[PDB]
Protein backbone atom coordinates (compact mmCIF):
# COMPACT_ATOMS: atom_id res chain seq x y z
CA UNK A 1 0.00 0.00 0.00
CA UNK A 2 1.08 3.50 -0.78
CA UNK A 3 0.40 6.54 1.28
CA UNK A 4 -0.29 9.82 -1.04
CA UNK A 5 -1.11 12.97 -0.79
CA UNK A 6 -2.76 15.16 -3.05
CA UNK A 7 -1.75 18.67 -2.85
CA UNK A 8 -4.06 20.67 -4.54
CA UNK A 9 -3.62 24.54 -5.65
CA UNK A 10 -6.99 26.37 -5.43
CA UNK A 11 -5.79 30.06 -5.23
CA UNK A 12 -7.60 32.65 -7.02
CA UNK A 13 -5.24 32.31 -10.21
CA UNK A 14 -6.38 28.47 -11.30
CA UNK A 15 -10.12 30.03 -12.14
CA UNK A 16 -8.93 32.03 -14.62
CA UNK A 17 -10.26 30.34 -17.87
CA UNK A 18 -8.35 30.76 -20.65
CA UNK A 19 -6.93 27.80 -22.78
CA UNK A 20 -9.20 25.16 -23.65
CA UNK A 21 -12.95 25.34 -22.14
CA UNK A 22 -11.79 24.37 -18.31
CA UNK A 23 -9.38 26.37 -16.14
CA UNK A 24 -6.47 25.58 -14.23
CA UNK A 25 -8.68 24.86 -11.24
CA UNK A 26 -11.36 22.52 -13.13
CA UNK A 27 -8.65 20.54 -14.81
CA UNK A 28 -6.89 19.89 -11.86
CA UNK A 29 -10.26 18.56 -9.84
CA UNK A 30 -11.04 16.59 -12.91
CA UNK A 31 -8.07 14.36 -12.79
CA UNK A 32 -8.12 14.31 -8.99
CA UNK A 33 -11.97 12.75 -9.15
CA UNK A 34 -10.89 10.12 -12.06
CA UNK A 35 -8.22 8.99 -10.07
CA UNK A 36 -10.18 8.44 -6.94
CA UNK A 37 -12.58 7.00 -8.70
CA UNK A 38 -9.70 4.42 -10.27
CA UNK A 39 -8.72 4.21 -6.85
CA UNK A 40 -12.44 3.42 -5.32
CA UNK A 41 -13.74 1.33 -8.08
CA UNK A 42 -10.41 -1.05 -8.11
CA UNK A 43 -10.33 -1.81 -4.52
CA UNK A 44 -7.48 -0.49 -3.80
CA UNK A 45 -5.36 -0.19 -0.65
CA UNK A 46 -3.32 3.22 -1.05
CA UNK A 47 -4.21 5.71 1.38
CA UNK A 48 -4.86 9.17 0.27
CA UNK A 49 -4.76 12.49 1.98
CA UNK A 50 -5.85 15.38 -0.07
CA UNK A 51 -4.53 19.13 0.95
CA UNK A 52 -5.74 22.14 -0.20
CA UNK A 53 -4.08 25.52 -0.22
CA UNK A 54 -5.01 29.15 -1.52
CA UNK A 55 -8.58 28.04 0.42
CA UNK A 56 -10.32 31.04 1.86
CA UNK A 57 -10.56 29.31 5.61
CA UNK A 58 -7.30 27.96 7.32
CA UNK A 59 -7.72 24.18 8.81
CA UNK A 60 -4.35 22.25 9.43
CA UNK A 61 -2.14 21.40 12.41
CA UNK A 62 0.50 23.95 12.18
CA UNK A 63 -1.40 26.95 11.53
CA UNK A 64 -0.93 29.71 13.77
CA UNK A 65 -0.94 33.51 13.60
CA UNK A 66 0.78 34.43 10.26
CA UNK A 67 2.21 30.87 9.64
CA UNK A 68 0.52 27.88 7.39
CA UNK A 69 -2.32 30.51 6.36
CA UNK A 70 -4.95 29.67 4.08
CA UNK A 71 -4.01 25.76 3.38
CA UNK A 72 -6.97 23.11 4.60
CA UNK A 73 -6.81 19.28 5.13
CA UNK A 74 -9.58 18.14 3.43
CA UNK A 75 -9.24 14.34 3.74
CA UNK A 76 -6.60 12.76 6.00
CA UNK A 77 -4.54 9.65 5.58
CA UNK A 78 -7.41 6.63 4.56
CA UNK A 79 -8.71 4.40 1.98
CA UNK A 80 -10.76 6.68 -0.54
CA UNK A 81 -14.23 4.72 -0.19
CA UNK A 82 -17.30 6.01 -2.26
CA UNK A 83 -18.27 8.36 0.11
CA UNK A 84 -15.59 10.58 -0.48
CA UNK A 85 -15.97 10.72 -4.11
CA UNK A 86 -19.50 13.35 -3.56
CA UNK A 87 -17.51 15.00 -0.44
CA UNK A 88 -14.78 15.83 -2.79
CA UNK A 89 -16.47 17.41 -5.52
CA UNK A 90 -18.19 19.36 -2.94
CA UNK A 91 -15.80 20.48 -0.88
CA UNK A 92 -13.56 21.23 -3.49
CA UNK A 93 -13.85 24.81 -4.87
CA UNK A 94 -12.08 27.61 -6.03
CA UNK A 95 -10.26 29.84 -3.72
CA UNK A 96 -10.19 34.06 -3.41
CA UNK A 97 -6.83 33.85 -2.31
CA UNK A 98 -3.08 32.58 -2.98
CA UNK A 99 -0.80 30.48 -0.62
CA UNK A 100 2.50 29.49 0.13
CA UNK A 101 3.28 26.11 -2.06
CA UNK A 102 6.07 25.15 0.30
CA UNK A 103 3.95 26.02 3.72
CA UNK A 104 1.80 23.26 2.16
CA UNK A 105 4.46 21.01 1.00
CA UNK A 106 5.30 20.93 5.25
CA UNK A 107 1.78 20.61 6.00
CA UNK A 108 1.28 17.23 3.90
CA UNK A 109 4.63 15.78 5.43
CA UNK A 110 3.79 16.55 8.52
CA UNK A 111 -0.10 14.86 8.18
CA UNK A 112 2.11 11.70 6.82
CA UNK A 113 4.85 11.62 9.43
CA UNK A 114 1.85 11.35 11.54
CA UNK A 115 -0.83 9.06 10.37
CA UNK A 116 1.73 7.16 8.57
CA UNK A 117 3.30 5.76 12.21
CA UNK A 118 3.51 2.39 13.13
CA UNK A 119 2.45 0.85 9.95
CA UNK A 120 4.45 -0.01 6.51
CA UNK A 121 4.11 1.25 3.34
CA UNK A 122 5.84 0.61 0.32
CA UNK A 123 6.06 3.90 -0.48
CA UNK A 124 5.30 7.80 0.87
CA UNK A 125 4.09 10.20 -1.69
CA UNK A 126 3.21 13.78 -2.19
CA UNK A 127 1.71 15.30 -5.77
CA UNK A 128 1.50 18.41 -6.23
CA UNK A 129 -1.04 20.63 -8.77
CA UNK A 130 -0.18 23.96 -9.46
CA UNK A 131 0.18 26.77 -12.08
CA UNK A 132 3.08 28.24 -9.74
CA UNK A 133 1.22 31.69 -9.39
CA UNK A 134 1.80 32.70 -5.91
CA UNK A 135 4.67 33.94 -4.35
CA UNK A 136 7.10 31.43 -1.39
CA UNK A 137 9.16 31.16 0.61
CA UNK A 138 12.24 29.46 0.49
CA UNK A 139 13.07 29.84 4.41
CA UNK A 140 14.84 26.50 5.76
CA UNK A 141 14.08 24.56 2.15
CA UNK A 142 17.40 22.65 3.21
CA UNK A 143 15.77 21.57 6.02
CA UNK A 144 12.42 20.67 3.92
CA UNK A 145 15.03 18.73 1.49
CA UNK A 146 16.20 16.95 4.37
CA UNK A 147 13.63 15.58 5.98
CA UNK A 148 11.81 14.39 2.48
CA UNK A 149 15.07 12.42 2.37
CA UNK A 150 14.82 11.38 5.93
CA UNK A 151 11.46 9.93 5.48
CA UNK A 152 12.12 8.90 2.61
CA UNK A 153 8.84 10.41 0.53
CA UNK A 154 9.22 11.34 -2.96
CA UNK A 155 7.73 14.48 -4.93
CA UNK A 156 5.81 14.95 -8.41
CA UNK A 157 4.86 17.77 -9.81
CA UNK A 158 1.91 18.27 -11.88
CA UNK A 159 1.48 21.85 -13.78
CA UNK A 160 -1.19 22.70 -16.69
CA UNK A 161 1.78 24.11 -18.82
CA UNK A 162 4.74 21.85 -20.09
CA UNK A 163 8.26 22.91 -19.70
CA UNK A 164 10.29 20.36 -21.67
CA UNK A 165 12.36 21.26 -24.29
CA UNK A 166 9.32 20.47 -26.66
CA UNK A 167 6.91 22.94 -24.68
CA UNK A 168 7.24 25.46 -27.85
CA UNK A 169 6.75 29.19 -27.95
CA UNK A 170 6.13 30.76 -25.12
CA UNK A 171 2.74 30.49 -22.57
CA UNK A 172 3.11 33.94 -21.13
CA UNK A 173 4.10 32.68 -17.92
CA UNK A 174 4.95 35.28 -15.22
CA UNK A 175 8.00 35.65 -13.90
CA UNK A 176 6.85 34.30 -10.77
CA UNK A 177 5.77 30.88 -12.15
CA UNK A 178 9.41 30.96 -13.81
CA UNK A 179 10.45 31.10 -10.05
CA UNK A 180 8.34 28.55 -9.41
CA UNK A 181 9.23 26.36 -11.56
CA UNK A 182 12.91 26.66 -11.26
CA UNK A 183 12.68 26.08 -7.50
CA UNK A 184 10.85 22.63 -8.86
CA UNK A 185 13.58 21.91 -10.57
CA UNK A 186 15.62 22.88 -8.10
CA UNK A 187 14.08 20.70 -5.32
CA UNK A 188 13.60 17.45 -7.46
CA UNK A 189 17.18 17.56 -8.49
CA UNK A 190 18.19 18.28 -4.80
CA UNK A 191 15.98 14.48 -4.22
CA UNK A 192 16.72 12.95 -7.48
CA UNK A 193 19.18 13.91 -9.60
CA UNK A 194 18.58 14.07 -13.49
CA UNK A 195 16.03 11.54 -12.82
CA UNK A 196 13.79 13.63 -10.11
CA UNK A 197 13.54 16.30 -13.09
CA UNK A 198 11.95 13.53 -15.16
CA UNK A 199 8.98 13.78 -12.25
CA UNK A 200 7.46 16.60 -13.73
CA UNK A 201 4.62 16.83 -15.76
CA UNK A 202 1.61 18.67 -17.22
CA UNK A 203 -2.24 17.94 -16.08
CA UNK A 204 -2.64 15.42 -19.31
CA UNK A 205 0.07 12.93 -17.77
CA UNK A 206 -1.23 12.97 -14.43
CA UNK A 207 -3.69 10.39 -14.42
CA UNK A 208 -1.95 7.88 -15.78
CA UNK A 209 1.84 8.86 -14.06
CA UNK A 210 0.24 9.05 -10.63
CA UNK A 211 0.75 5.12 -10.70
CA UNK A 212 3.92 4.79 -12.09
CA UNK A 213 7.38 5.44 -9.68
CA UNK A 214 10.61 3.58 -9.45
CA UNK A 215 10.16 0.84 -6.69
CA UNK A 216 13.49 1.33 -3.09
CA UNK A 217 13.36 -0.27 -1.16
CA UNK A 218 12.78 1.04 2.51
CA UNK B 1 12.44 36.58 3.40
CA UNK B 2 9.64 35.55 5.18
CA UNK B 3 10.45 33.13 7.96
CA UNK B 4 8.52 30.13 8.78
CA UNK B 5 8.16 27.95 11.83
CA UNK B 6 8.97 24.31 11.19
CA UNK B 7 7.62 21.64 13.69
CA UNK B 8 9.55 20.41 16.05
CA UNK B 9 10.05 16.98 14.73
CA UNK B 10 11.67 18.37 11.76
CA UNK B 11 14.32 20.26 13.63
CA UNK B 12 15.55 16.62 15.32
CA UNK B 13 19.00 16.01 15.15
Amino acid sequence: KSAVVLCMDVGLAMSHSNQGKESPFEQAKKVMMLFLQRQVFAESKDEIAVVLYGTDTTDNALAREDQYENISVHRHLMLPDFDLLEQIENVVEPGSVQADFLDALIVSMDLLQKETLGKKYTRLHIAVFSDLSSPFSVDQLEVIIANLKKAEITLQFFLPFSVDEGSGPGKGLSDQQKEGIEMVRKIMFSLDGEEGLSEVFTFRDALERLSIFKKIER
Amino acid sequence: ERKRILPTWMLAE
